[PDB]
């Protein structure tokens, strides 16, 4: 139970992170970290419900790796020419 | 055994590209398109199951208006640029493996798999167009950390990933609520709707088109396999149809203003999911998916970058069948009588009153009355003074689809008898 | 057990604190590889042994390496630059994430489990017949999903 | 700590640092094709314990300053003698390096030891490759403190370390 | 399975290691001359400026870096068909054929397009 | 570990330092061992010098690499400045006690390996990619963008063939059925040197396992002859001989690596000597390495990178599938000979036209 | 990269100084700057006898030398009306092709070495240490040998020159068709 609490905490932290970081490559950072907490917490369950979670968890690893590569790819994109990455500077359109 | 031919012409034309042209790759991806379109009217009310995969009338429905966007978005982009099209069809399975399944993880890669795209294709270059796919990529990339946090507790709170498992009780509703979370923000309910009005601005309007239709639609469809509780249900309803509406008044721009009319519509939408009936969700999504892709065909004959809602005035003078199919487009999403749209409305509100939540019903009946401002102020605009506006008149290809739709709506509006018999299993 | 795991979950917590508090790319990457290593550690402890493995393979070797590329490429160290602070958002959020504590604190305690299944150690041997097979559907979407994200990447770049 | 004032260590690290000599070249002229030829298939400066040759400065002892001094390039051989590790050497290789040559005139500097400490001067235009090789011996025997001069006196071991730097 | 003291072992392993690692460090600590000066700490090549100040260095690591991060998660699907290959008979080859095709397809793809970019 | 004991604690921890001490001393020869043969290739002479034999040289070197003022560059970041190499040497000197040297008890009484782990290839991988971390994290620590451009080309080049790896072991994990290298030893001891089974995926291997800082894709690169490397042009007193400690430390572990898998680990047909033999194919594999060292040119790691991408991962994963294919069907193992017979014998009839 | 690609390094061989306007792999442009090594010789020769001279001309291109010292020498024998011998001037293009194979096998070495492989430095290398020996042989240098004179040479080759010039002529065929 104390590693599933954990994974609590670690995806609380990585909550704060993309609430908090400033730059679009260090929210991806928080990002993984949110998602690798609740693939531990998925590991836990899987020791608990008879291994189905493992392989789910593989699963996941490999969406999140797909995500990063595009997500990584538009963040060039938009800052190779542009200023710094920082998020907060992009406000054209407003409601 | 439709999958079968999604993942023949995806790979096929993905690799075809490099030999030939985009337009031969569009002409393709049409057929394509239209063939799977096809096998699901030949397979209609014959279940397909091999894995977690399931075929059943959720899946069937929603798939098809799916579709329907799909074909309709790619009649209009000319692009030279195949790439633009193949996503199409991945984006296009993407959504179908979301509604054929129960199973969290599978939902979850579809969620990806037709999500992606979906940021790729906005970006036209526009500068908003970048911040727009930026911002939609992060709330999505929340959500699905949600969404798997989601999974994660109910593997804890049942042996199963899959839906209607017995189920604990506060930490089986927390699960719930995980879920909950980001499938309502893919689905525009709120207070998970802020990413909606920034990505239809910023997107260009085809591709808007296609998302208000298929990605909705195959949210919903998701969305109903979950056993989403009365109370965040209509917490979630309440304040989508209300802030949706509210906020919709002040617009100046057609396409946000059509994101937050988007966002009532989907808070009209999920009252069905007291019950779950999904075959009144489905009508109504069918209506919903008529009219938007219509209005959406329009808005991208006239501007695929930026529409204002004054640019759509006159527009009966240029084409009386497109104007008149606007302002039916309007009623739809108005609903009001005698259109189909009043006749998902309706639905909806029956298969909520029948779960017994009356306030919730209350309130969201006063914001539709409400909506009739705006629903107005762009229907009844349309035979105003027309000023100077870029109008580009379409193929023949639109100016049917357009007329089909319209004419559709008052069919079914008049006459829903016929198509709602095979909106269960096929009964 | 208890001893050492105790002493694994402070290192995990502590690594996290600096992931998402470190201004520094490169600080904030490392503490994330060494999160990684700390993780796959737990994991071989959980039974499951062949993921801490690929999570060590993959996300450290692969993934983690590609945003140190990216933030070397891309300098971007002091990544507080174009403030618009908003000192607001600082508490308030933390809140929230106090907020987002509790609950799932609140959603997982009084509940005590079966820690106890034969799983016979996680290797790939055991994992092989479910990934081929019962979840051969998973495999196959996962292998379309990459296929997409690698044509969508390339478009994405594609200067003319 | 300087590896230095203990009867024993002294005299080890001493014979460590001379047999295990790193060259790291300066090369300017005609007399650097010769040094490149003290390490050839004829005449090799592979024994001694100069075999491995780091170009870079981060990675050698001894400089072997090979060929006539542009004024221009003064200032540079002065920061790369300066960016070597500290226990360093400088050998003058050519006549060239040592005093102005057959060059008296304002393109080269007339003596090395104005920017440099010069430790080993090796005449010849240009020097037999075994004259660098005896070079590199007196270099060798000097740092042990096994070098007397004219004046009979032991010297120093190090130069670089007589020279109040700036 | 296998047991799980070797693993611990594998920790005591790090442990002595990196002691004596950390052990070398502080005997290159201690024994060196330490004569600091503005120019020793000069970064490279003749007075200032080795490389400057330009715009940011070629995006092609990222290009390599994303196809291994890919093609990697490849090899960690494979490796479990690797080990459980005769058990599973042709049914499950069959999978990992089409699968193979789907990344084939992939790095056909970026082959077929190229990485000048 | 179905079928292997297990010793205690402490004999681990000391077996640990006795394996370190060993690579110290082994590492230190083979310098002078290289040293030597290169010379000996290029008709000059080595160091008959301060020996007798030259057997001196590397205490020399030693010594003076010590008080050779480890110097700490201003400008460059404190922390992971002196970081850096001691990951680059930890995650080379380690993941080398897998390695079989012997049947169990040869080790005069308890084991021949270190640890056994169930998982021995993943531990492997791993700690192959932390190498090229420590490398290039070195590269950015310096703060020369000079030597981060050469960083950069080590990180990308190492990880590019570090992927190939995978495509290329995969058929050998096939053929054993485990992932513990002491059943695949015992595997080729039965039916015998799994190279004559594999050699494509083999030579893939064996090209990549030149990437691994070897010599000649000799863009790893070295600070001399090209834009410099990293991990180096920095680093002055320890720190310095502690990387290039530890990429002759990989060298070795490769060098020993490539004939435990494909061809025969120690295990010999005829002889069967525990520790000799695989010395000696250690030493041959290092001498056809440093033959390499001395013989050929430089890659740019453009052409190397369209090498490795469209030559050799594409083989690999071919093999690969024939294997699985075969494994699956199971019908002989004899199709595997023929067509590694054949294969062999195509890619070398090609060049004698 | 405004990449400063120093004077003798890295490792160029003919130390010059380049500023490379570079970013990522490619080249943009490259500024060369020079002056690391001017000596002074068209001004000191402004201040040297014509004999004298001869001390100077060698040690500016020192691979080919000798080509420099004998256009020196038909210069001046052009200008005051000298006379050469023949054997002079036969002697002459033998040595000073000999030194141009010199050159071209430093280069060849220098060359691999400065990008490439090692090893074929040596054995070149090697062939060239016996061209240097036949000069030590006649003109008791390696290079940069003071033997011609305006007039003609300085003196005759001795008597043990012949035989090796003719032992690296028949041994030299079988060298080059190997590196090649
Ligand atoms: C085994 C390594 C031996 C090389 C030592 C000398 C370093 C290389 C630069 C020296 C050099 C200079 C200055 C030089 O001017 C020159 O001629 C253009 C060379 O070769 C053709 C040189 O090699
Ligand atoms: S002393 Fe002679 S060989 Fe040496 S640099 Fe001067 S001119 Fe050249």
């Amino acid at each position: 139970m104390s590693y599933l609490l954990t994974s609590a905490l670690l995806f609380a932290l990585g909550v704060y992170g993309v609430l908090t970081r400033r730059t679009a490559i260090l929210v991806f950072l928080s990002i993984e970290l949110m998602l690798n907490a609740a693939n531990l917490s998925l590991v836990g369950f899987a020791r608990a419900y008879g291994l189905d979670g493992q392989v789910a968890a593989l699963m996941v690893i490999a969406v999140a790796a797909a995500e990063v590569a595009v997500g990584l790819g538009l963040i060039v994109a938009i800052f190779r020419h542009r200023e710094s990455t920082a998020v907060d500077d992009l406000s054209e359109l407003r409601g | 055994m439709t999958l079968a031919i999604l993942a023949v012409f995806s790979v096929a034309l993905t690799l075809l590209g490099f030999v030939l042209p985009p337009q031969g790759v569009k002409r393709a991806t049409l057929l394509g398109l239209a063939l799977a379109l096809a096998s699901l009217l030949l397979t209609w009310g014959k279940p397909f199951a091999f894995g977690p995969y399931a075929v059943d009338g959720v899946s069937q429905v929603f798939t098809l208006l799916a579709l329907l966007g799909a074909l309709w978005t790619v009649g209009l982009v000319r692009s030279g640029r195949f790439e633009f099209y193949l996503l199409v069809l991945y984006a296009a399975l993407g959504m179908h493996l979301l509604a054929s399944t129960r199973h969290l993880l599978l939902m979850l890669v579809a969620l990806e798999a037709l999500s992606l795209p979906l940021y790729a294709l906005a970006t036209w270059r526009r500068g908003q167009g970048l911040e727009a796919a930026l911002k939609y990529f992060l709330l999505g990339a929340l959500a699905a950390a949600f969404f798997l946090y989601g999974a994660a507790l109910f593997y804890g709170a049942t042996g199963s990933l899959v839906l209607g498992a017995p189920g604990e009780g506060p930490l089986y509703a927390l699960a719930l609520g995980l879920l909950l979370v980001g499938l309502g923000f893919k689905a525009a309910l709120a207070p998970f709707h802020f990413w909606t009005p920034d990505v239809y601005q910023g997107s260009p309007t085809p591709v808007v088109l296609f998302m208000a239709t298929s990605v909705k639609a195959a949210a919903f469809a998701a969305l109903l396999r979950v056993a989403a509780p009365p109370e965040a249900l209509a917490l979630l309803v309440a304040l989508s149809v209300v802030v949706g509406n509210l906020a919709a008044l002040a617009q100046k721009e057609a396409k946000r203003l059509l994101a937050y009319s988007s966002i009532a519509h989907a808070g009209y939408m999920a009252l069905a999911l007291y019950t779950g009936n999904a075959q009144a969700l489905g009508f109504y999504l069918l209506t919903y998916v008529l009219a938007t892709g219509l209005a959406f065909a329009v808005l991208s004959q006239i501007s695929p970058d930026r529409v204002p809602l004054e640019a759509l005035r006159g527009l009966y003078r240029k084409d009386p069948l497109l104007g008149l199919a606007f302002l039916v487009a309007m009623l739809s999403l108005l609903g009001l009588p005698p259109l189909a749209g009043f006749w998902g409305k309706y639905l909806a509100f029956a298969e909520a009153a029948r779960a017994g939540a009356w306030g919730v019903l209350v309130l969201a009946l006063v914001t539709s009355a409400v909506s009739a401002y705006y629903y107005l102020g762009l229907g009844l605009a349309v035979f105003a003074r027309p000023e100077e506006t870029p109008f580009r008149p379409g193929p023949p290809w639109a100016r049917a689809a357009v007329v089909a739709a319209g004419v559709l709506l008052l069919a079914l509006g008049l006459l829903p008898g016929l198509v709602l018999p095979a909106l269960a299993a096929g009964g | 057990m208890s001893l050492l795991e105790g002493l694994a979950l402070f290192l995990l917590l502590l690594s996290g604190v600096l992931v998402v508090t470190l201004r520094n790319a490169i600080h904030a990457a490392l503490a994330l590889i060494l999160n990684f290593l700390v993780l796959a550690g737990v994991y071989v402890a959980l039974d499951a042994r062949f993921l801490g493995f690929i999570q060590v393979i993959v996300y450290a070797g692969a993934i983690v390496v590609l945003f140190l590329f990216v933030i070397m490429l891309l300098f971007a160290a002091q990544g507080e630059i174009g403030f618009d602070p908003l000192v607001r958002s600082r508490p308030l959020a933390a809140l929230l994430a106090l907020g987002v504590a509790g609950i799932l604190a609140a959603g997982l305690w009084g509940l005590d489990l079966a820690f106890t299944q034969d799983l016979k150690g996680g290797l790939p041997q055991a994992l092989g017949p479910l990934l081929y097979g019962d979840w051969l559907f998973v495999l196959l979407a996962v292998g379309f999903l990459l296929m997409a994200a690698t044509v969508v990447a390339v478009a994405l770049v594609e200067p003319g | 700590r300087e590896g230095i004032l203990f009867t024993t260590l002294e005299k080890l690290v001493a014979w460590g640092r001379s047999n295990s000599l790193w060259p790291a070249t300066f090369g300017l002229a005609c007399c650097a094709i010769e040094m490149m030829a003290s390490t050839d298939a004829r005449n090799d400066l592979a024994r001694f314990g100069s075999e491995v040759f780091r170009a870079s400065p981060r990675q050698a002892d001894v400089m072997i300053v090979a060929g006539r001094l542009s004024k221009k390039m003064a200032p540079v051989m002065r920061r790369v003698w300066e960016q070597m590790p500290d226990p360093k050497w400088v050998i003058s290789m050519g006549a060239c390096a040592s005093s102005g040559g057959m060059f008296n005139n304002y393109a080269i500097v007339q003596n090395v030891d104005s920017v440099v400490p010069v430790d080993v001067y090796v005449p010849g235009c240009p020097p037999r490759p075994e004259a660098l090789i005896y070079a590199v011996m007196q270099l060798q025997k000097k740092v042990r403190g096994q070098a007397y001069n004219e004046r009979g006196e032991r010297l120093p071991p190090v130069a670089a370390w007589k020279r109040t730097r700036g | 399975m296998a047991p799980i003291q070797e693993y611990v072992g594998t920790l005591i392993y790090v442990g002595v290691a990196l002691f004596i690692g950390v052990a070398a460090l502080l005997v290159g600590a201690l024994l060196g001359p330490k004569k600091p000066g503005r120019a020793k700490l000069m970064p490279y090549e003749s007075g200032n400026d080795p490389a400057g100040e330009v715009k940011r260095f070629p995006v092609h690591f990222y290009v390599v870096a994303m196809l291994f991060i890919l093609f990697d998660v490849e090899v960690a699907f494979l490796w479990p068909y690797a080990v459980s290959a005769g058990g599973l008979g042709l049914y499950g080859f069959l999978g990992v054929l089409a699968f193979t095709l789907l990344l084939f397809v992939g790095f056909l793809y970026e082959w077929w397009k190229g990485v000048m970019r | 570990t179905w079928s292997y004991p297990v010793d205690p604690y402490w004999m681990v921890a000391l077996k640990a330092l006795l394996v370190v001490v060993g690579l110290l001393t082994a590492f230190a020869f083979m310098t002078l061992i290289e040293r030597r043969l290169l010379a000996r290739f290029q008709v000059r002479m080595g160091p008959n010098r301060v020996g007798p034999f030259g057997l001196l040289q590397p205490l020399a070197d030693a010594i003076k690499s010590i008080f050779k003022e480890d110097i700490v560059v201003a400008q460059a970041d404190r922390f992971l400045f002196v970081l850096a190499p001691l990951i680059s040497v930890v995650f080379a000197l380690l993941a080398f006690g897998l390695i079989p040297f012997g049947p169990p008890g040869s080790f005069f009484g308890y084991q021949p390996w270190v640890i056994n782990l169930d998982l021995g290839i993943l531990y492997l991988f791993a700690v192959s990619e932390l190498a090229v971390y420590g490398i290039f994290l070195s590269g950015w620590a310096s703060g020369s963008k000079y030597s981060l451009l050469g960083s950069l080309r080590s990180s990308a080049s190492l990880i590019s063939y570090e992927l190939g790896l995978g495509l290329a072991l995969l058929a050998p994990v096939l053929l054993v059925g485990s992932l513990n290298l002491n059943d695949i030893v015992n595997w080729q001891k039965e039916h015998g040197w799994l190279f004559l089974y594999a050699f494509p995926a083999f030579l893939v291997y064996l090209i990549a396992s030149m990437a691994e800082a070897a010599r000649t894709p000799f863009d790893l690169p070295e600070a001399e002859q090209e834009l410099v490397g990293g991990y180096h042009t920095e680093y002055s007193s320890i720190k310095w001989a502690l990387f290039q400690m530890a990429e002759y430390i990989h060298f070795i572990t490769a060098s020993a690596l490539i004939p435990t898998l494909f061809l025969g680990g120690w295990t010999m047909p005829v002889l069967e000597v525990p520790y000799l033999w695989m010395f000696l194919k250690i030493a041959f594999f290092l001498f056809f390495f440093i033959w390499i060292r001395a013989t050929w040119f430089r890659l740019r790691y453009d052409q190397l990178l369209r090498f490795g991408w469209g030559f050799l991962f594409p083989l690999a994963l071919l093999w690969f599938l024939v294997t699985a294919l075969v494994v699956a069907l199971d019908l002989p193992r004899t199709y595997l000979l023929y067509l590694s017979a054949l294969s062999f014998l195509v890619l070398l009839g090609a060049v004698l036209y | 990269m405004t990449l400063n690609v120093g004077p003798q390094h890295p490792s160029t061989h003919g130390v010059l100084r380049l500023m490379v306007t570079l970013s990522g792999e490619e080249v943009l442009e490259v500024v060369p700057h020079i002056g690391y090594l001017h000596t002074g010789f068209e001004k000191t020769m402004e201040h040297r006898t014509y004999l004298q001279n001869i001390t100077y001309t060698p040690r500016m291109d020192y691979l080919h030398s000798f080509a420099h010292d004998l256009a020196y020498a038909l210069a001046v024998e052009k200008l005051l009306g000298a006379v050469v011998p023949p054997r002079a001037e036969t002697i002459r293009v033998i040595l000073n092709e000999l030194s141009r194979l010199a050159s071209h096998l430093v280069f060849l070495g220098t060359g691999l070495l400065d990008l490439g492989a090692l090893t074929p430095f040596f054995y070149a290398f090697r062939e060239r240490e016996t061209i240097l020996d036949l000069f030590e042989w006649v003109t008791g240098q390696r290079f940069h040998h003071n033997y011609i004179r305006i007039g003609g040479v300085k003196e005759d080759l001795p008597e043990e020159f012949v035989p090796e010039l003719k032992k690296l002529l028949e041994v030299l065929p079988h060298r080059i068709d190997e590196y090649e």
